[PDB]
């Protein structure tokens, strides 16, 4: 797998050349603080984003969970929770990396074929990965609302910047997107 | 590619974990690094072909015999191929500098070396050379800061390591 | 037991190699980490009892029906043991800020906890319930420093997230 | 595998006990960097030092590379420069840890049984791992000679403080000398 | 497998049938000891025939040692160098056995497909293997050139016929030929 | 199919070997014997029908109870089948005496003869009765030279071992 | 070790098999070829030093950078032991003409011999100079029967090559 | 595993010295052929010798095949049998050689304690073992009794010397008595 700087090493190899501007890559170091809390407010809450995630795509789409239903019976429920925390976890090390190879290479390739394969619904997918997708954005804005929480509410207390980390909560939105895009 | 952050992804892909304590105290490992390394990267790739160049004509100045006839540095594509390889392996470093692991060295530096020059006949030695003139050339703070040395340094015996 | 020098020297021996340059780098950052965490597990080996106690009044608070007759808290020595217990996590997790890794909760607390509990028929919302408490109880700077609260509140939510 | 800090923590747990002095660990904390120069000099100069130590082991018993000797043929002089590399490497591993737990379990259980059933000698074994001692002392000192190294001096330009890291010598010497012990 | 007395009984048994003509495999007999020349000639010669064959592909195509070329960077040089031992050493089966079988079961099957997904250059891999046909032609002949060889230049000293095994050269040339054709 | 170069073929393949001194001289082996084996081969080839007839006639005149109603030599058809299998045997020793291994024997004869005549209910004595005739019945210089006779018993003998 | 026979036993062994009509036929040609190798190895066997003393001058007179100060022929214990080794590969050669097979030279010399030269610093280019040598040097029938010289030539090529 | 030719070098190579004799391999290579033929003659006749040998450790030994007996049921017969052909099979392997090396190394090494283990009968092993040393002792001088053969009776027909090969017929036993020695 690759991160941020073996992207832009192998960018120059592909010319033989040095890397010549390592202003992106100073930027990036001047950010890490802030990528270790981004990842450490999903990690930290990665149980009740599943949980509320699945728990979202079926109080959506009851069909799941009747005769029929691709989370029916007790195992295909189990094997939709393992899925969600699957793709959360890639998510979450493209993030720490960075760049989003892990999640291509170990997740996302063949993933759509699979599905089909097994019949496992992409439109219901998508919708799971598409809360996860706002969870994340809350969670590392630290902006989680009482009202989608209620006693499991947690904040990070992280120092607060006006933006709250606007750039980390587009490039992690982008990771879910490229499953999303994967998907349908 | 290895850096401090696949490794500890590797690690937590293997056991199925996401991210934890361990892993991000890793990653500030890298934050704190970065100075020192990116610095030695900087140095490395604007002074390259001058770096490579001295250690070329050091490693030509020990062995002689290359120039005789037949020999590994006995004609102008032979010679431009010998301080082109020296180049390749600089700009490796300089690429292992930008990572903070040895990588791009391990993956298209040392994988294959030892099968391609013993099929070509060609010496370690000379090599070996090269690199050690370069590892025994540099001093702090003249040429970068301690740190940038260190990391400099750290990969040269790395490559002279692989070859040893 | 995971840390950071545990992962990078398993991941080396993986592969036969020496420490290198990302696995220096990765110990760098508990040099720097160390002092939030260590922080963390003076101020809560200083007060592990009465840290616990509250978490542990707390869970039984929320959970009242564990004192009627026949639930888990009903009797003295189940009350000791649930106590104990708040207790036993609270110190696997001064023992993961002393170390910088979750390994002495993944191997002394995490390891077993489901089939125990079952067994025994001890429901897990009142161990979930208890870290809740801890992590959302906790703030800077009365109880620590901002970062070693960082640290903290992290392995809550790791044991908390291992019952959940 | 234990490092110094999980070491003390085995400790604690004997008497399900807090670790209640974290100050010598604070001590390991901020011997920290010079720990890391032990590693790095060590590992910087590993092929010499295994070369170096098995050449002087035969520079001082003739006989190994003798008619019947253990690092004749050719295939047996590998196998000794290869079980050299083997437990400089575990011991360096054990200066990273602060701990010789890896180099106990990894490396030496079972190593004097494997030794006694080959045939490999217990008086030649044991001073390569003396020299490798003398060689790891000079380079974590980094006073090497030019008269043991030749071309291949290394200095590695460390900040020098009078007692030259005596601390993490006497360390890393006992557990080149936990190997010697396992083998006798 | 089957070499050249199994190929005949494979035949004779497509139409249940004794093996007829035995005076003519007694003539591939009678050239036995110039078939093991033959092999001697390529096996003896075999580092110097495929160093100079990949060198030789690589001096009319200086674009496989170039940034995307496929010798670059050591890996693949590497790669291809052994791809050249494992054809040249397979084509020496064929050759000891009289038949192709062995080249066609264990070498040829399946490799179109193999570098096809690999991305290796057809033409490329073709140059390499004339190159190799046409020493191997020398060899047989022991009729190698200075100017080729310079002081790597080897004789065998074998016997000489008029036709210098030209019978053997035709036989090892379209194994050449055959694993040339088994990359379209 | 085994013979001596498939043999060391194989053995060279397993290796990752070119050939070498001991396949070489191996294979003069069968550049001495061959003399032998392919005489054997020839009056065999031109033989087989007036052989093969008198190896079954033998199985036969020992077993005439297969004659009777409901036997394996009852009908015209199982006569004949008969007849052809000594037949089969005989021209897949030719096959081995061309190729101076059992490989013949081994792929085309001897797997699954014992599946077969169990299914068949074929019983295994008058097969081994005609190779034990084709075996005593030869002598030389008669039939061929002492060591073509040497080459056609042993190729008899494994068949007969085959089934006993 | 590898010889014509124990490759054979080692493959009927693999598959379960008696010594059949191939093993046999490869023996054979150890009786064949066994007077031109056992004469190749009388003649090395006789005269090994003046054999092997021309070889390591050759290839000292090659590579006269090796008697320089710091290199691997510049003192006396080098010197004795660069001619021992080319002395031991003569050696080994001569076993391997003894045995009919490449098996003493595979595990005594071949094994092992690019980590050794690797690990103390041993170019490979005189100990292919010494042997290249010995393999131009000889001719039948003034030094051996030619295909006496043939066995001999082989197994210095079977050498060479494993260095190349 | 070794053969006559590598047993001389092993014996050399402990002085690090040439091979000097070789006379006494001269002599193995002139009875070459006498040596196939021994080997053939075993080979040939293996079925007869193993049925022969195990009825006869038999007929001698009832006990073996009652209750309780280690012939008895079918199942232990039947590995009987397979005991005695492996045995043979190795016999036959030392004699093609001409040294003990692979009997010793793939069959006797262990054997005993194996036989100990399973509770198969010291005496009846050594008993079958001994008849199947008279067998090869008959088969090589090709001197077997219509007595002991009836219709299974065969002759070899090879060039006939007054001493009946008595020194392979000596080296045959040997081996034989090899085993018996592992065994008893
Ligand atoms: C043979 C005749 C013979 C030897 C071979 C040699 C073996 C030997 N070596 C030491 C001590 C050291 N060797 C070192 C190795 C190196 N130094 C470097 O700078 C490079 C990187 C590397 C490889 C050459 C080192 C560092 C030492 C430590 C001491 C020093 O630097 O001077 C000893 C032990 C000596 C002692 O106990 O102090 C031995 C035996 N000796 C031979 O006689
Ligand atoms: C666990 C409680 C976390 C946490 C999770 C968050 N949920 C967020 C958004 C969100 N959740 C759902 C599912 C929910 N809605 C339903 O209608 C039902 C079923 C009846 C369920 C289970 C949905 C649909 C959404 C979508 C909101 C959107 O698109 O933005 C969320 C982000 C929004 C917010 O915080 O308000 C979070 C963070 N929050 C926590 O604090 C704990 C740790
Ligand atoms: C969006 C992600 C957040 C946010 C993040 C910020 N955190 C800032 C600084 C900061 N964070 C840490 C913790 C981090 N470093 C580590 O080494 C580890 C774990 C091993 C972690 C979890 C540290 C140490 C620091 C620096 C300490 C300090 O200087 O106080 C930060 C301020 C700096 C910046 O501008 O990047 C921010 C913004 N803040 C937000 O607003 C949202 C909620
Ligand atoms: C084209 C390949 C050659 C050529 C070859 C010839 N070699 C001839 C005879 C010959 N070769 C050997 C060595 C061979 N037999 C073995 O047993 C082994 C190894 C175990 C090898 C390497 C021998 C023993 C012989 C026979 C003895 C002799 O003739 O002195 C030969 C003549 C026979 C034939 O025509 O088949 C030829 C032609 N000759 C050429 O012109 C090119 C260079
Ligand atoms: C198979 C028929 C072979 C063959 C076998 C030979 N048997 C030889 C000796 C031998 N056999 C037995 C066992 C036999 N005697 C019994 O009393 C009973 C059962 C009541 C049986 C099954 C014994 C005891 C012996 C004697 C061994 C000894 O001296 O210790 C033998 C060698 C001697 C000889 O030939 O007279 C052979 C060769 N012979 C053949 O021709 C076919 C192919
Ligand atoms: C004791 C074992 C025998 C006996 C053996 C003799 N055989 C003699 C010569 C001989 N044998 C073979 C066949 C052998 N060579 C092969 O290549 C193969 C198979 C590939 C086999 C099975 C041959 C070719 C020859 C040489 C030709 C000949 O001389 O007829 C032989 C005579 C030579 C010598 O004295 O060593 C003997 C003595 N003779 C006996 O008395 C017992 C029964
Ligand atoms: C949940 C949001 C879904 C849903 C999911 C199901 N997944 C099922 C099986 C399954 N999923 C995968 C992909 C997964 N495994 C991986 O290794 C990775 C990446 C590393 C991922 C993302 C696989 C390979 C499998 C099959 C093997 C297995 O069972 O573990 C599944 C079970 C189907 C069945 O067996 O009947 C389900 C139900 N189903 C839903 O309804 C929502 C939309
Ligand atoms: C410390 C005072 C040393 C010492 C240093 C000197 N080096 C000199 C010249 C020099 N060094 C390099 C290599 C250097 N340049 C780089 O870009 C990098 C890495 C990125 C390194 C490590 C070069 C190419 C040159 C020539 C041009 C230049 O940079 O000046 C130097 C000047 C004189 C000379 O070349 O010897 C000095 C004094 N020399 C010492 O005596 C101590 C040990
Ligand atoms: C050299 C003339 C080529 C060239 C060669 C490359 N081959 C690469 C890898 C590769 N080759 C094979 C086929 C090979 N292996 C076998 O087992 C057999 C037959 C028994 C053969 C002929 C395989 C399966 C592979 C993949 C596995 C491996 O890495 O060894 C290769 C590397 C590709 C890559 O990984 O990037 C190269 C470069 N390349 C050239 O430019 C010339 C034309
Ligand atoms: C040696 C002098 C014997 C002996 C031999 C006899 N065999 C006779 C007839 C015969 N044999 C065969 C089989 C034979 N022919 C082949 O083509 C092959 C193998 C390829 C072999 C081994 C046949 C088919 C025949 C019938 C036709 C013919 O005669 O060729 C024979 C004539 C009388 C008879 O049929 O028995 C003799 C004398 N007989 C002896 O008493 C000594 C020991
Ligand atoms: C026959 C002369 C004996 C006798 C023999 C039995 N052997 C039994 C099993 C057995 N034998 C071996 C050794 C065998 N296998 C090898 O791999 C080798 C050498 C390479 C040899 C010689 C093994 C390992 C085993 C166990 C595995 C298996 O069943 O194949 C056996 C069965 C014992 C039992 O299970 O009760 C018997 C009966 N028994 C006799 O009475 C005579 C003296
Ligand atoms: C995890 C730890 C670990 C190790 C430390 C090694 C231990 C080890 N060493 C050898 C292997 C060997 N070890 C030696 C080494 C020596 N001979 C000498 O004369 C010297 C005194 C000494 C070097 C200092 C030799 C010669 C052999 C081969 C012995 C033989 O095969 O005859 C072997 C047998 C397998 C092999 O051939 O490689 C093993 C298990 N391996 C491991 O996995
Ligand atoms: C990732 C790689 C990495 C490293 C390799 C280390 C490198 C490193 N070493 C030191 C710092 C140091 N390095 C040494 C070490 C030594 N001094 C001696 O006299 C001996 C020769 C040697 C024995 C070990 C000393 C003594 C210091 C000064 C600090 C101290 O006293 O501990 C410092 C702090 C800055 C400074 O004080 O200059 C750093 C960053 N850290 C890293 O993160
Ligand atoms: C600039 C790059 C470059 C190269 C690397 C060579 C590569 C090369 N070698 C040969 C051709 C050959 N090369 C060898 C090789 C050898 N002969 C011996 O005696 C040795 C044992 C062995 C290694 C040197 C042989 C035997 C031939 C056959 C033709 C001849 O010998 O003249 C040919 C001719 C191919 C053909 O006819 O199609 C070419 C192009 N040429 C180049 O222009």
């Amino acid at each position: 797998m690759l991160d941020a700087f073996s992207r832009a090493v192998v960018q120059a190899d592909a010319s033989t050349s040095v890397v010549g501007d390592v202003s992106a890559l100073k930027q990036f170091i001047a950010q890490g603080n802030r990528r270790l809390d981004a990842v450490n407010a999903i990690a930290s809450n990665a149980s009740c984003m599943v949980s509320d995630a699945i728990a979202g795509m079926i109080c959506e789409n009851q069909g799941l969970i009747q005769a029929g239903g691709n989370c029916y019976p007790n195992r295909r429920m189990a094997a939709c929770l393992r899925d969600g925390e699957i793709i959360l976890r890639y998510v979450t090390y493209a993030l720490l990396a960075g760049d989003a190879s892990v999640l291509d290479d170990r997740c996302l390739n063949g993933l759509k074929e699979t599905y089909a394969a097994l019949g496992v619904p992409t439109t219901s997918t998508v919708r799971a990965v598409q809360i996860m997708k706002a969870q994340a954005a809350a969670h590392i804005k630290d902006t989680p609302s009482e009202a989608r929480a209620g006693a499991k509410l947690r904040k990070m207390g992280s120092p607060v910047v006006e933006d709250r980390c606007s750039s980390l909560v587009a490039e992690a939105s982008s990771y879910f997107d490229r499953v999303i895009a994967a998907l349908s | 590619m290895k850096s401090v952050v696949t490794t500890v992804i590797a690690a937590a892909d293997a056991a199925g974990r996401f991210p934890s304590s361990s892993d991000l105290e890793s990653v500030q490992g890298s934050i704190q690094r970065s100075a020192a390394r990116l610095e030695a990267a900087e140095k490395l790739g604007a002074n390259l072909d001058n770096v490579a160049q001295e250690a070329y004509n050091a490693c030509i100045q020990k062995y002689p015999y290359l120039n005789n006839a037949g020999e590994a540095n006995s004609n102008d594509t032979y010679k431009a191929k010998c301080l082109r390889d020296v180049k390749h392996y600089m700009r490796l470093i300089q690429y292992c500098l930008v990572v903070g692991g040895t990588g791009p060295l391990d993956e298209w530096g040392i994988a294959g070396q030892r099968e391609v020059y013993r099929a070509l006949s060609l010496p370690t030695a000379p090599y070996v050379e090269a690199l050690s003139f370069a590892r025994n050339r540099g001093c702090a703070p003249r040429d970068m800061s301690a740190q940038a040395l260190v990391e400099y340094n750290a990969l040269l015996d790395y490559a002279i390591n692989s070859l040893s």
